[PDB]
């Protein structure tokens, strides 16, 4: 079993470049074709291309041509990719992925190991902090009451949103981050029996460890 | 370059039901198709090589078949640990290409949206901005819209969406639709409202506020 | 002599005439189908583009010398000896197969810096030349010399049995042929110990394909040492009555039915050359 480490999230502005790291242990890095794949918009999977360790030679996608560069260091057993002149349309996981290869008379190919892949996000967005603003009902009957809280504004991800510092953790939905322009917007909403609320006190609390503020808005009754 | 065609895109079953999943190539790639799992945060996992081979440690329920342009990966009896995206994969020449992608999903009975409206924060207002805010919570299946009207006219204009996946208690989705205007234009208009149309509910459900 | 002469006649343009389609379709196989150009194969056609070769010229010069027409000595010898040139060419091919195939199953982390396309195509035009030179170097000038300035041509009597025995059979074929065996069985009884304690389902798979290959081997010998066996009676043994001519006839023929074989075993045996053969008759006769 072939073991694939690569490098951590990167966050770089338009216009740069970023190489990340595939680590190969425990098995012939030479042996086989060392593949990178795009996983873009949480769902699509391209193939980018691939490198013969071996002889350090390159197959790429012709979409993927005059973006990404295959190279090789065999003394350590990595495989690098360098992406440049970053745009937003760059911003996916990268996976490096080992292709397996045998013959039944045919050439057989397979993906059989995949690394735990690299969170490229290209922004020329400043670090900023959110503004966070508490939602109670309309002023003026459910049995069960909502109640919400909004954060507006921040970069980058991610924030940690809880109820009454965690405690309160039945009848929460906490919805993806969607970006506003260049920053974020996200929301959290939280359900309780109608006897529960204005009686005893509902706070949203909201860590954005980039900015390394923190913010507790308790819903009041308008 | 050839394009592969997976379908279907979304499919819901109950564990220990039978499902088959199909892969179309745009030319003849004989038996040079692979299939792959992945969970939720996780790498894809090797499902199946060479169209009909099953990878070591992937049970037996699991078995792909096809040559030539059609291919399925038929799931034998569902299991919990089942539940994810499945994509396929040409190996055929020097180029190649995915799937769409195929999210396996849990049914359960059909459930309509419990829907709360929120008027803007003092605190945005106070700050020159205000939000408008809709929480469409617990419902299935997964398709629902939803439109924003001030004063009864229709606003199309700044309106961003959220959706979760299905909830781990009851495998439910939810959602939040948050209207965003200018605090100066906020204060012209005196009516919103949120008007959101799922398949539970022939007329679509409703929720409004006045600023009173 | 009408009636039996006949029948061997036509025996042989039958097998002549499979040997072309069979071994075309193989060779088209391959230009077609990417999954197909890979190294092993590359062999696989340098074997089909010899047994091809059996069909168009081999047979025919069996069958003119078959009569004992009258030629020229040096003229002559070249239809008698043109079979063992490609005979030659065969046992380079399948020997290179078990080599590539021996690599690729005991030594699997260095196939990939070992064995490559270009150095594929330079042996098969080395081993092509080398099969020239032991095919006729009875014209070279070991051999053995109606009309005034002609021969009748009759194997037997133009090639001398002592290379036929000594240089062709114990030198250039029963050798490649045994220390094939020799590689074969290493690679097998290798992967029996090997599979039961221990990628486990990829070796199998690589293995079986190996099994096919070598069946392919183990054919051309059960398909040419009967003939190879009697050159050595013939020969060592001058005390012994010469094999009879139905005998004769049989093995000769036996000989050119290797040529046919090949392609019905990818067929049988082989998913992706069936697929390629199946989509060939289907996209391209039956439309
Ligand atoms: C190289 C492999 N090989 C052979 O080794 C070979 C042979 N034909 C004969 C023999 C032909 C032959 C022998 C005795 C005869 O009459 C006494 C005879 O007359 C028809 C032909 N031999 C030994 N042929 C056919 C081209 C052959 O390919
Ligand atoms: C005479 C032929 C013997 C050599 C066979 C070589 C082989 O089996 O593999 C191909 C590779 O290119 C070898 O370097
Ligand atoms: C005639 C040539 C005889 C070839 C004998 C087989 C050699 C062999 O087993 O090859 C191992 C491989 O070349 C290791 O790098
Ligand atoms: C009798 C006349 C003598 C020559 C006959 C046949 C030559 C064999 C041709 C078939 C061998 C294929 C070689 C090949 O295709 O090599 C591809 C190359 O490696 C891509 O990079
Ligand atoms: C190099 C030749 C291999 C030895 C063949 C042999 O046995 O020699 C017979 C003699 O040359 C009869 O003219
Ligand atoms: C393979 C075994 C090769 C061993 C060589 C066997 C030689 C047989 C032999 O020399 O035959 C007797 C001779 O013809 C006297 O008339
Ligand atoms: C393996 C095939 C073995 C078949 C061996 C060929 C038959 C035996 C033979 O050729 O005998 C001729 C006879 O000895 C002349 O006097
Ligand atoms: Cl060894
Ligand atoms: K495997």
């Amino acid at each position: 079993e072939v073991q694939l480490q690569q490098s951590g999230a990167e966050l770089v502005k338009p216009g740069s470049s970023v190489k990340i790291s595939c680590k190969t242990s425990g098995d012939s890095f030479t042996a086989y074709n060392m593949n990178w794949v795009k996983q873009s918009h949480g769902k699509s999977l391209e193939w980018i291309g691939n490198i013969n360790p071996y002889y350090g030679s390159t197959r790429y996608n012709q979409k993927f041509k005059g973006k990404a560069t295959l190279t090789v260091d065999k003394s350590s057993s990595t495989a690098y990719i360098q992406l440049n002149s970053l745009t937003s349309e760059d911003s996916a996981v990268y996976y490096c992925a080992r292709e397996g290869n045998y013959y039944d008379g045919g050439s057989v190919r397979y993906f059989d190991y995949w690394g735990q892949g690299t969170t490229l996000t290209v922004s020329s967005a400043k670090t900023t902090a959110p503004s966070v603003y508490p939602l109670a009902p309309v002023c003026g009957s459910g049995s069960s009451v909502t109640l919400g809280c909004l954060v507006k504004g921040y970069f980058p991800e991610p924030v940690t949103l809880t109820w009454n510092s965690g405690s309160l953790s039945s009848g929460v939905h906490t919805f993806p981050a969607v970006l506003q322009s260049d920053l974020y917007t996200l929301s959290s909403s939280v359900t309780v029996t109608s006897s529960t609320w204005p009686s005893q006190s509902i706070t949203c609390n909201v860590a954005h460890p980039a900015s390394s503020t923190k913010v507790d808005k308790k819903i009041e009754p308008r | 370059d050839i394009v592969m065609t997976q379908s279907p895109a979304s499919l819901s079953a109950s564990v220990g039901d039978t499902v088959t999943i199909t892969c179309r190539a745009s030319e003849f790639i004989y038996s040079s198709l692979t299939w792959y799992q992945q969970k939720q945060g996780g790498s894809p996992q090797l499902l199946v090589y060479a169209a009909t081979n099953l990878a070591d440690a992937v049970p037996s329920r699991f078995s792909g078949s096809g040559s030539g342009t059609q291919f399925s990966l038929k799931i034998n009896r569902l299991q919990p640990e089942d539940f994810g995206t499945y994509y396929c994969q040409h190996f055929y020449g020097s180029t190649w290409a995915f799937g769409g992608g195929t999210k396996l999903e849990i049914k359960r009975a059909d459930a309509a949206p419990t829907v709360s409206i929120f008027p803007p924060s003092s605190e945005q207002l106070t700050s020159g901005g205000a939000s408008v805010v809709c929480f469409l919570n617990n419902f299935y299946p997964k398709d629902i819209n939803v439109k924003w009207k001030i004063d009864g006219s229709e606003r199309q204009n700044g309106v961003l969406n959220s959706w979760t996946d299905q909830d781990s208690k009851d495998s439910t989705y939810s959602m939040s639709s948050t209207l965003t205007l200018t605090k100066d234009e906020y204060e012209r208009h005196n009516s919103y409202t949120c008007e959101a149309t799922h398949k539970t509910s022939t007329s679509p459900i409703v929720k409004s506020f006045n600023r009173n | 002599p009408i009636m039996g002469s006949s029948v061997y006649i036509t025996v042989e343009l039958a097998i002549a005439v499979l040997a072309i389609l069979g071994n075309v379709l193989v060779c088209w196989a391959v230009w077609l189908n990417s999954n197909l150009q890979n190294v092993t194969n590359y062999f696989v056609v340098s074997l089909a583009a010899a047994d091809i070769l059996v069909g168009v010229l081999a047979i025919p010069f069996a069958i003119t010398i078959s009569t004992g027409f009258c030629a020229a000595c040096h003229g002559c010898l070249f239809i008698a000896c043109f079979v063992l040139v490609l005979a030659q060419s065969s046992i380079f091919s399948l020997l290179a197969i078990a080599i590539d195939r021996y690599i690729a199953i005991r030594i699997p982390l260095r196939y990939n810096g070992l064995v490559t396309g270009t150095r594929a195509a330079g042996i098969i035009a080395i081993c092509w030349v080398l099969s020239f030179a032991i095919g006729l170097t009875p014209m070279l000038g070991w051999n053995n010399c109606c009309g005034e300035g002609q021969v009748a041509c009759l194997f037997e009597d133009v090639v001398p049995m002592n290379y036929m025995v000594y240089f062709n059979f114990f030198a250039c074929v029963l050798v490649p042929l045994l220390l094939m065996l020799g590689v074969y069985l290493r690679i097998f009884l290798a992967a029996r110990r090997q599979l039961k304690q221990m990628a486990r389902s990829t070796l199998q798979k690589e293995v079986h394909a190996a099994k096919s290959l070598a069946i392919i081997a183990g054919l051309f010998a059960l398909c040419w040492l009967p003939l190879h066996i009697i050159n050595c009676f013939t020969f060592f043994c001058p005390d012994c009555s010469h094999a009879p001519l139905w005998l004769m006839y049989l093995a000769i023929v036996l000989s050119h039915t290797n040529s046919v074989v090949n392609p019905f075993i990818y067929a049988y045996r082989i998913r992706e050359f069936r697929q390629t053969f199946r989509k060939i008759i289907r996209s391209h006769v039956l439309r």
